[PDB]
């Protein structure tokens, strides 16, 4: 991954994501989310990421 | 018969009532400082606290 001055931006669209497996992983040092609860992330349907 | 606009009082009363009601019903869509104008999405997107 590049440096902070060269942050890498990527587009995610046209896919069926699954955030449950990502959340249940314990390798994350910190996981805090604003505006959306992590538990309900599997029900909302967005436009792009 | 021929000359209209001779019944101004009743029309004014009806117009005032209808306009007040329309303003009240249109006020329902205001954000009022929150993140959404509908409570259903607030329940379907956030966590109680």
């Amino acid at each position: 991954f590049a440096s902070v001055y060269a942050w890498n931006r990527k587009r995610i669209s046209n896919c069926v994501a699954d955030y449950s497996v990502l959340y249940n992983s314990a390798s994350f040092s910190t996981f805090k989310c604003y505006g959306v609860s992590p538990t309900k992330l599997n029900d909302l349907c967005f436009t792009n990421v | 018969s021929s000359t209209a606009s001779a019944l101004g009082k009743l029309q004014d009363v009806v117009n005032q009532n209808a306009q007040a009601l329309n303003t009240l019903v249109k006020q329902l869509s205001s954000n009022f400082g929150a993140i959404s104008s509908v409570l259903n999405d607030i329940l379907s997107r956030l966590d109680p606290p």
